């Protein structure tokens, strides 16, 4: 929702990440995007083909899982 | 006869021939006291279903590891005290 | 930008090693040269030494030439 | 029913102090394969198992891991020291099968008495591809 | 385990089980060629799949003929 | 050689010197340099003695791939002989060793098949060019952005 | 009992066998069938064991052989020696030997190579060479070109000598086994009359030539004024003006009165402060002294005469309580087999190389050696690599002699047999310790490397996180620089300044060898070197141990020693063959000298080497970053490998671009041989034959029959193109960076 | 919760997952009938 409005400016995110491994220097350092917490990088464009598709909320993207995932069963 | 003299085929022991020997095994009685044996096995008898075993163990701890990491806070693992530190504007403004 | 080239060339020259390593296997086990006798199949497996001493020259001549000229520019 | 099988006796076995190269557990629970020959005199030799044994004048005995390293053995003794040897198969329920000539001659001379069997009687170009055996336990080369 | 072949091209030249170090085959009397005998493989549960038989065998491309297959205990030639 | 031609030539293009790929791609020390060992600045910093930031992970990841990428060339080097004469040895001394003797084996361990091991190799060296590719990849496009 | 047993007119010298290649063997003695012939005429082309049966004509035919080596290296000394003379600027680097680049190789313009020729000083445009061959001449006090040139002159002669000594013992009168297998009078001349007296007449040198010499050169004399050093020899007042002990002569040393010859036999330990080398006062004492104990040596065994020990009584005496027999059998089996001896010079003269390779960076024997950080770096790598090469040679051949010259029966041992059968305990232990050292000496590199990723610094395995010193070889170090005193009076000092309490030797703007502190980085590279050596053993001991039979292949020896395989069966069975495991340790050992030598060349920049100001504040070559950055791969990445090369990349339209260009090509071969070790024969047959048919398509089709290299001589070939190229890389980028910023 | 849902599920996943898959599986290995 946020790469929506500055897409140029700001960065995507894949996925979080929990790994209890981490030092707080790393905690520290792959805090992006506008993150509460740790975070990946969307290197895989999905956000731009998902905006240029329509797709412009979370709820958008929840529904769109939920009917993937009726599709897998 | 695996006695005689250089003959390690006897053909009705084979146990000798092939080499099945409890080389430490020793069969000497149990050295430990009795009460604290009969202690030993009533309190862990509960542990003798290898099934139950496996699946009390897999489950219970699954479950703590989950207690543990779920009540855990940042003060004993960073990932969870969070960012606390202002983030870095990327190259290129940021992208 | 990069990473999706990359990604696709990759899985595409997977992809095509897997194409041709299939013709392989339909060549062992799943070919009847008696069904498809002098065919456009059957043809094909009779060249197989031009097929591969010309691709043996491509690759000979590209490499020799083009390393060549790399190792001159170095 | 020409040749019967000769089953080894409480032979002795060679002069030798003893290595790692020998029977593991595979003797105490599947065949180990017991080897028998019989010497002109006390000479020494390479044991498969690593190491040099001395063999006894007369009858000798030695269990060592299996079919390959008694039929090296056997070979060499005959090349070299020019002297009868058969081998056997001791499972561990006690069978004792005879082996290396099966027919008192060894594996060279075609003695009549064998029936000959992994047998094609074919060029080796005639087998059929495997399209032809294609979902059939025939794989390629029992037609 | 193996499934060692022998085709009847076979000169009988004793080569294939002359090399053969687990007693695999053995020659058997025939009235194919001039020495009147060919290669016979009993024993291919002792096969290991070593091909010293078709290293050794004198023919356009061979008589012998070793198949991999089912791998036992005494194919794969263990000790233990 | 498709993606380096491909990464160094927009790389070059987004940073803005063009001058660089079309000076320097005409012979490998180029490449060597101003594309693998110029691009690579970025990427192994990303934790030094002191410090790291966000490109610590490809710099792992490089060193990782870099690490199956050389594992492969064990499997596809060394062949299988000298490892099942080293389980030989090994399977002697586990039967043989106290306490570990009451521990036995369910399947006899044998070093992998050729075609296996062969197979192995290939996995482990794929695994290691993919992700080192990936890690000095996305950290140099990463790290600057151009 | 020794005498001169040998045989006149053995065999023709006639170009007859030249004509007719592959003579020397049967099979390879009636026409190339294929291709594999030629390479089977090269492969066996000094495989005398496998040409003939008796031992004599192998003997000659090695002797003979060892005179065409000493030929060649006579040749190849002609040849630095003349390059030094016509096309070096030694004669100027003595006068600036700290700021002049060493150099005695120069190119010629024909395409642009002339760029090689570059400023290395002294007026003067070629190489800068990192041999140390103007070390050495500074070091035997030459002061000029006609020297060398004399010496190369002399040099060409004695090859000429050696080449006609061995036609002369091959084929006018070859000596015949009796005269071999008298070890006894062989190592009574060798150790007294090659090593006691090869050392006394360079002490002889040391003392008349390059001491006086040298007095003058470290006291600012320019080599034109020195006097010649047969001045010396003719004119003692010269001489004595500066050492008066010749002045008396030989009085003080027939009388026992060596207390006055301290003038020029010193014990002054250390390094000569105005050069950076040893003091050669202390060289010459040291060549000495091992002249008279070589001497003393060389009087041990009996050769003719009732005294002497029989080398046969000695090994006999050791008999052990549960070793059995001992080491009765061996004089047997070491003088009946060419093999055997080769392996065990072989593993020793490694071992010694690799020590010379250590002894000669902290003991600097030569002036201008360790300031010359290019010659420094080079020459131990160089010798390091040679000791890994024979070590894994001696594995070779103790393979060959456990497969063709191992007799239980005729040339029997006991300790051999006791080995070979608890093979799988050594083989197992090893196997164990080999994967244990693997563990606690690289996954601590993957732990400090996962913890820094982590953004943990606190928890690596560092000198600042968590402390792994080598607290014995720091105990040992200490100890050292502290060993002037109670335990080695009458030093002076210590014998090296490569410990904590030694002392900096400023030479010119440079360093050359203040201490080495070690830290954990030291502990976790060394555990490392100890791992991958002790990886190389397993692979080479298993491959001699099993070189005969194993519980796979019992009838091993029969394969031969050079063997790829026994078929798929048993799995697989590639590489059981002893050549194939020495094939591998040749890998091993190509880790374990590269990262040795990336140690070295680390710890020396980062805390040796360096430039140190007058004001006395040493700044080191990368700045200290080996304690801190060689605690993780990364930094071996990072700092060493892309930061060092940046002068070996950089270095194209520079003199080091060669350089570059071989860093590149050894890269290159490196890859190529992934060509051989990865691929099989089989493909490259079959590919072969469908250009065949394009060929016999043409009439084309050579007699001599295209087949794919043997699997054998795949390996060969891979392990080679490997090692050259992997080699070549390292060279490469160790002289670049090291010339570069010197 | 959300933000400790990952605290859960990446314990549970890689640690017991392996657990039990490795555990049946290597039961599935050692197997007769
Ligand atoms: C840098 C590494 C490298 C190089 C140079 C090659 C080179 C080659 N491979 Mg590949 N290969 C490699 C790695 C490499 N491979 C790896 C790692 C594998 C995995 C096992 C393979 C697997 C493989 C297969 C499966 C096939 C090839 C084929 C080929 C040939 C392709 C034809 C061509 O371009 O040749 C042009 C010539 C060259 C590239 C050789 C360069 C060297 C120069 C020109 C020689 C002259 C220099 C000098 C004057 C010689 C003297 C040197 C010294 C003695 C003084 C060629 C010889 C194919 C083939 O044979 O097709 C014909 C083929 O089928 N290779
Ligand atoms: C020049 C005169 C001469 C002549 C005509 C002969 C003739 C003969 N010699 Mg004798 N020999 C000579 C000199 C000579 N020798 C010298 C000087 C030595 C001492 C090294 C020997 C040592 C010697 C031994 C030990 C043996 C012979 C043997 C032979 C016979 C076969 C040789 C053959 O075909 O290989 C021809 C080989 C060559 C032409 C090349 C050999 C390599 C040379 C010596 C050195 C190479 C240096 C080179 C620069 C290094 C490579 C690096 C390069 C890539 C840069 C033949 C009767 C053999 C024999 O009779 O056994 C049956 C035998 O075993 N010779
Ligand atoms: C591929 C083989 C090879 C090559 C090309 C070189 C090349 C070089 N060596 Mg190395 N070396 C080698 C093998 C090799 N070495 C081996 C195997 C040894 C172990 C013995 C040595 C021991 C060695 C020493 C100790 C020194 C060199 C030096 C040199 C350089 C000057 C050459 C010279 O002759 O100066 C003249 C040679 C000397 C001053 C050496 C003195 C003689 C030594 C100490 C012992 C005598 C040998 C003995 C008779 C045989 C061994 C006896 C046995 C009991 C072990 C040059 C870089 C010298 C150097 O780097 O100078 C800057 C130097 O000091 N090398
Ligand atoms: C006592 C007489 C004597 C003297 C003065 C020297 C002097 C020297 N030796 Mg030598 N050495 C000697 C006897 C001697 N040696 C003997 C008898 C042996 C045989 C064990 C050696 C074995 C030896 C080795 C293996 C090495 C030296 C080295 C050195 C140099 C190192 C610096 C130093 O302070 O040496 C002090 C010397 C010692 C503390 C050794 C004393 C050994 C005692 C007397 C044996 C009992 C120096 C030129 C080093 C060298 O040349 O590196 C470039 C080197 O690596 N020496
Ligand atoms: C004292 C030193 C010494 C001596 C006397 C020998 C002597 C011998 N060795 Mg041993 N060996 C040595 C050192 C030594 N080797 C070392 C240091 C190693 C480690 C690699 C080995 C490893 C080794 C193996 C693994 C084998 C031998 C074998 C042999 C025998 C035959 C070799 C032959 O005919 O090849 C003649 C010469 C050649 C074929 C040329 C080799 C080509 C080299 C690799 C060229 C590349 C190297 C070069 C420096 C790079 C420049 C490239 C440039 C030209 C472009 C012979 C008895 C063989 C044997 O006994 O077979 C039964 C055998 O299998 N050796
Ligand atoms: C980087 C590449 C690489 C690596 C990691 C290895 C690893 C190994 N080799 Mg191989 N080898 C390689 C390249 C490599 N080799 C190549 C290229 C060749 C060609 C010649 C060989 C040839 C070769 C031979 C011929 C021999 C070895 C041996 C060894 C072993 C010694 C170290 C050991 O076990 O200690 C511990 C393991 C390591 C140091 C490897 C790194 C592992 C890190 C520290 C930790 C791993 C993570 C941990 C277990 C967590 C698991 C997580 C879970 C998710 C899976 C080990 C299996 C020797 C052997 O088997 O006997 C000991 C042996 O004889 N190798
Ligand atoms: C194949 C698709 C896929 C992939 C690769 C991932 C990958 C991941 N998920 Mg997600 N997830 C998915 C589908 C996927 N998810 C779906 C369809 C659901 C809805 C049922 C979820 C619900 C979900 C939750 C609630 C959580 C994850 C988490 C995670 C991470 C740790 C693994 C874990 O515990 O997952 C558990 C996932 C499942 C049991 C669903 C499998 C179907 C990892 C980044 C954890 C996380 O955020 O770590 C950062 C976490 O707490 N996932
Ligand atoms: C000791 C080293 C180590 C370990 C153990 C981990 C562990 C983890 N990291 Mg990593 N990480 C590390 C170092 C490490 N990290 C370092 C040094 C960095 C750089 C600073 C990172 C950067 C990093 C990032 C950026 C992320 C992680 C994530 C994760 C978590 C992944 C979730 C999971 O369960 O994966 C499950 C395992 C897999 C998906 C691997 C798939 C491939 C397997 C091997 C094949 C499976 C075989 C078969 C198909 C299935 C059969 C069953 C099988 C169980 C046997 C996990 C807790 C992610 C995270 O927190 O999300 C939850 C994440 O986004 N890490
Ligand atoms: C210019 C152009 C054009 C045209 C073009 C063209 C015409 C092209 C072509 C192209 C092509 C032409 C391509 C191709 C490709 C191919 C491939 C990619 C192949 C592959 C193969 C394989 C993989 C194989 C497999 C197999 C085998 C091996 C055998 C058996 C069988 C099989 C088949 C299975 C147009 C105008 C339109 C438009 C614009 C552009
Ligand atoms: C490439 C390769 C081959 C084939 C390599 C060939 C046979 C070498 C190519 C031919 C050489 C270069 C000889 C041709 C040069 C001749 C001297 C003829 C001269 C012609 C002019 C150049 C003068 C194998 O046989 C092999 C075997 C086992 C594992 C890996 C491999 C492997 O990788
Ligand atoms: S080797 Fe071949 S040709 Fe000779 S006997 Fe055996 S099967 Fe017949
Ligand atoms: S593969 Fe080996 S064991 Fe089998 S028949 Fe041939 S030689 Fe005998
Ligand atoms: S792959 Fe090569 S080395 Fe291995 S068994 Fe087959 S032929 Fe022998």
């Amino acid at each position: 929702e946020t790469w929506v409005q500055d897409p140029l400016h700001v960065r995507p995110i894949a996925h979080a990440i929990w790994d209890p491994h981490f030092g707080q220097p790393a905690v520290e350092a792959f805090t992006r995007g506008g993150a509460l917490g740790p975070v990946n990088i969307a290197y895989s464009g999905v956000y731009q083909w998902w905006y240029t598709i329509g797709l412009r909320t979370n709820e958008d993207l929840y529904t769109g899982a939920l009917f993937l995932l009726f599709l897998s069963a | 006869k695996y006695g005689d003299k250089s003959v390690y085929f006897d053909l009705e022991d084979l146990g000798n021939t092939t080499g099945q020997w409890d080389v430490y095994g020793s069969d000497a009685p149990s050295p430990y006291n009795p009460l604290q044996s009969k202690f030993f096995e009533t309190f862990a008898a509960p542990f003798t279903k290898r099934g139950l075993l496996l699946k009390f163990l897999i489950l219970g701890g699954g479950s703590l590891l989950t207690y543990v990491s779920a009540n855990s806070t940042g003060d004993v693992l960073p990932i969870k005290r969070g960012p606390q530190e202002p983030p870095k504007l990327g190259p290129r403004g940021k992208l | 930008q990069a990473a999706l080239y990359t990604h696709h060339q990759y899985i595409a020259g997977f992809i095509m090693t897997g194409a041709f390593a299939h013709g392989a296997i339909f060549f062992i086990r799943d070919y009847n040269p008696e069904q498809n006798e002098d065919n456009v199949l059957a043809r094909m497996l009779d060249h197989k030494e031009a097929i591969i001493s010309h691709l043996s020259w491509a690759s000979l001549f590209l490499g020799f030439h083009t390393l060549g000229l790399y190792v001159h520019n170095d | 029913g020409f040749t019967p099988p000769q089953l080894d006796p409480n032979t002795p076995s060679p002069i030798f102090a003893g290595s790692t190269g020998g029977l593991l557990r595979k003797a105490q629970v599947e065949e180990f394969y017991v080897i028998t020959w019989n010497s002109p005199k006390e000479q020494i030799f390479e044991m498969p198992t690593g190491g040099a044994a001395i063999m006894r004048e007369g009858p000798n005995l030695l269990k060592l891991a299996r079919k390959e390293q008694c039929l090296a053995l056997g070979t060499r003794l005959r090349s070299k020291y020019k002297i009868t040897y058969q081998f056997y198969r001791v499972f561990p329920n006690g069978e004792v099968q005879y082996l290396h000539p099966k027919d008192g001659v060894y594996p060279e001379k075609a003695n009549p008495g064998r029936e000959g069997v992994g047998l094609n009687m074919r060029s080796i170009g005639k087998n059929v591809s495997p399209i032809e055996v294609k979902f059939t336990g025939k794989q390629s080369y029992d037609l | 385990s193996h499934s060692v072949k022998i085709y009847d091209t076979c000169i009988g030249c004793t080569q294939c089980v002359r090399a053969c170090p687990t007693d695999v085959l053995e020659m058997i009397p025939w009235d194919g060629c001039k020495a009147k005998q060919i290669a016979s493989a009993p024993r291919t549960e002792d096969c290991v799949g070593c091909k010293r038989c078709e290293s050794a065998c004198p023919t356009d491309f061979l008589s012998v003929r070793v198949y991999l297959w089912h791998e036992t205990t005494r194919s794969m030639g263990l000790a233990y | 050689w498709v993606t380096f031609y491909w990464h160094w030539k927009h790389i070059t293009l987004w940073q803005g010197n063009v001058s660089q790929f079309n000076e320097s791609s005409t012979y490998l020390m180029g490449w060597l340099r101003d594309y693998l060992w110029l691009n690579s600045s970025q990427l192994i910093n990303g934790y030094n003695p002191f410090g790291m930031n966000s490109l610590s992970v490809w710099a792992w990841m490089f060193l990782f791939g870099h690490l199956v990428w050389a594992t492969g060339f064990m499997f596809l080097i060394s062949w299988r002989g000298y490892w099942q004469e080293l389980i030989e040895t090994l399977a002697w001394a586990h039967e043989r060793t106290p306490l570990a003797n009451l521990i036995r084996w369910k399947d006899k361990p044998v070093a992998l098949s050729i075609v296996q091991a062969r197979l192995v190799g290939l996995a482990h060296f794929s695994v290691g060019y993919i992700f080192t590719y990936a890690a000095f990849l996305i950290a140099s496009t990463s790290g600057k952005f151009g | 009992e020794v005498k001169i047993l040998v045989d006149r007119d053995p065999i023709k010298t006639s170009f007859e066998e030249w004509a007719k290649p592959g003579h020397f063997s049967r099979t390879i003695a009636k026409g190339p069938d294929t291709t594999t012939w030629i390479w089977n005429l090269h492969a066996d082309a000094h495989d005398f064991d496998s040409h003939t049966s008796d031992l004599e004509e192998i003997s000659r035919k090695v002797f003979s052989a060892h005179f065409g080596q000493l030929s060649i290296i006579f040749l190849w000394l002609s040849g630095m020696y003349f390059h030094g003379a016509r096309f070096s600027n030694y004669e100027a680097w003595l006068s600036d030997p700290t700021h002049i680049g060493p150099s005695a190789q120069v190119v010629w313009p024909i395409v642009g190579q002339e760029i090689l020729n570059g400023d290395v000083g002294g007026g003067f445009r070629g190489i800068q060479i990192t041999s140390g061959f103007f070390q050495i001449w500074r070091a035997s006090g030459i002061t000029s070109e006609l020297q060398l040139y004399c010496t190369a002159i002399g040099a060409l002669v004695f090859a000429a000598l050696m080449l006609f000594a061995g036609w002369f013992h091959y084929h006018k009168a070859a000596p015949k086994l009796a005269w071999f297998q008298d070890v006894e009078s062989m190592l009574n001349h060798h150790l007294a009359g090659l090593l006691g007296l090869g050392s006394l007449s360079w002490a002889g040198h040391q003392v008349h030539v390059s001491l006086p010499i040298n007095q003058f050169l470290n006291a600012g004399v320019d080599p034109k004024e020195i006097p010649l050093p047969h001045e010396f020899i003719l004119n003692r007042d010269l001489l004595a003006q500066l050492y008066p002990s010749f002045a008396e002569g030989a009085t003080p040393f027939f009388t026992l009165n060596w207390s006055k010859y301290s003038e020029f036999l010193t014990f002054r330990g250390g390094l000569d402060p105005v050069t950076g080398g040893l003091w050669l006062t202390d060289i010459a004492h040291h060549h000495l002294a091992i002249a008279i104990l070589f001497l003393i040596a060389g009087h041990m065994y009996r050769t003719n005469w009732g005294i002497g020990h029989g080398i046969k009584d000695i090994l006999e005496a050791h008999k052990g309580p549960f070793t059995g027999q001992g080491h009765k059998g061996l004089y047997e089996i070491l003088t009946t087999s060419w093999h055997a001896q080769l392996s065990l010079n072989l593993a020793m003269l490694g071992s010694l190389t690799i020590i010379v390779a250590h002894h000669m960076y902290s003991m600097p024997p030569y002036p201008y050696l360790a300031t010359d950080y290019a010659t420094q770096l080079s020459l131990f790598t160089h010798h390091m690599w040679i000791g890994g090469f024979l070590i894994v040679g001696a594995a070779a051949h103790a393979a060959i002699f456990m497969v063709r010259d191992y007799d239980p029966t005729n040339r029997y041992n006991d300790l051999l047999d006791r080995v070979l059968r608890h093979r799988d305990a050594i083989i197992s232990h090893l196997n164990w310790v080999c994967i244990f050292l693997g563990f606690h000496s690289f996954g601590l590199y993957i732990h400090n490397d996962t913890m820094s990723a982590l953004g943990r610094p606190q928890d690596m395995f560092s000198d600042t996180a968590i402390q792994l010193q080598p607290v014995f070889a720091q105990w040992i170090q200490n100890t050292h620089a502290l060993a002037p005193g109670v335990t080695a009076p009458g030093e002076t000092a210590s014998t090296s300044l490569t410990w904590g309490g030694g002392e900096l030797v400023a030479v010119g703007g440079k360093v050359a060898l203040l201490p080495i502190p070690l830290g954990t980085a030291d502990f976790l590279v060394h555990h490392i070197h100890a791992f991958t050596i002790h990886v190389t053993v397993l692979i080479l001991l298993k491959g001699v141990l099993f070189a005969r039979s194993s519980r796979l292949i019992p009838d091993k020896a029969n394969l031969g020693f050079r063997f790829p395989c026994d078929g798929p069966g048993r799995g697989g069975t590639c590489q059981v063959s002893a050549w194939d495991h020495v094939f591998l340790g040749l890998f091993w050992m190509y880790n374990a000298i590269s990262v040795v030598i990336f140690h070295f060349s680390w710890k020396m920049q980062s805390d040796v080497w360096g430039s140190i100001s007058d004001q006395g504040v040493v700044t080191h070559i990368t700045g200290g970053n080996f304690a801190q950055s060689s605690i993780t791969i990364n930094g071996w990445l990072r700092d060493f490998l892309w930061a060092q090369a940046s002068q070996v990349i950089q270095s194209y339209g520079s003199s080091l671009s060669a350089y570059g260009l071989f860093f590149l090509g050894a890269h290159f071969v490196w890859a190529f041989s992934l060509m051989f070790l990865f691929s099989g024969r089989g493909y490259w047959q079959e590919l072969i034959e469908s250009i065949v048919w394009a060929h016999n398509k043409l009439k084309v089709a050579p007699a001599t029959q295209p087949r794919a290299l043997s699997i054998i001589q795949g390996r060969a070939v891979g392990v080679t193109h490997y090692l050259l190229g992997g080699i070549a890389t390292t060279w490469a980028f160790f002289l670049a960076r090291i010339i570069a910023v010197g | 919760t959300f933000n400790n849902l990952p605290s859960i599920f990446v314990p549970l996943v890689g640690l017991v997952f392996p657990a039990i898959a490795m555990a049946s599986l290597f039961l599935h290995i050692q197997k007769n009938k």
